[PDB]
């Protein structure tokens, strides 16, 4: 599942609601410490609407608990994540995912 | 190694870190904004 | 197996000219205290934190 640990606090009052676009920066690492993704390298925030299922379950639930301005570390088990099939080339099977996610805003 | 402190956050402006060294134990301890940091380094080499 | 490439920020260390240690017969006091106050931090000046 999703484990959320606050790196930096947010406002604590605003939380994503269904049908609301979440704009984030993230850096993606495997539990061994290897980085496979970062929106900051592309310099473009990643936008996803909650409840569509664009992102994996781990992102859905973890960002649901986050707040504006909040930076958090999200640990997502394979079940939430791509799982046994994995993401070919990028992610091996049965890989736990660690994400450093900053929720810049909601729109 | 994660350590537990009240109001955990990555070092941010207006934050004061207090570092304490006791060569006798030997131990190194930290306080965050006057609040104890629940972790210590100990049993480390004293070669220098 | 293959060599990996990524961009990393440079890091530098600063110390005061205080050196304290323990030795038998030493002239040095064992217990020491100091503080550091953070005026400004930019979390992401680069992609790397």
């Amino acid at each position: 599942g999703v484990q959320v640990e606050t790196i930096s606090p947010g406002d604590g009052r605003t939380f994503p609601k269904r049908g609301q676009t979440c704009v984030v920066h993230y850096t993606g690492m495997l539990e061994d410490g290897k980085k496979f993704d970062s929106s900051r390298d592309r310099n473009k925030p990643f936008k996803f609407m909650l409840g569509k299922q664009e992102v994996i379950r781990g992102w859905e639930e973890g960002v649901a608990q986050m707040s504006v301005g909040q930076r958090a570390k999200l640990t997502i088990s394979p079940d939430y994540a791509y799982g046994a099939t994995g993401h070919p080339g990028i992610i091996p099977p049965h890989a736990t995912l660690v994400f450093d996610v900053e929720l810049l805003k909601l729109e | 190694r994660p350590v537990t402190s009240p109001g955990q956050h990555l070092l941010a402006p207006e934050d004061v870190v207090s570092c304490c060294l006791d060569l006798s134990v030997p131990s190194i301890s930290f306080r965050i904004n006057g609040c104890p940091v629940q972790g210590v380094f100990e049993a480390f080499n004293l070669d220098g | 197996l293959l060599l990996q490439t990524n961009l990393i920020n440079y890091v530098t260390s600063i110390r005061p000219n205080i050196f304290v240690g323990r030795a038998e017969g030493s002239t040095q006091y064992g217990k020491w205290y100091f503080e550091v106050m953070v005026d400004e931090v930019v979390p992401f000046l680069t992609a790397q934190a």
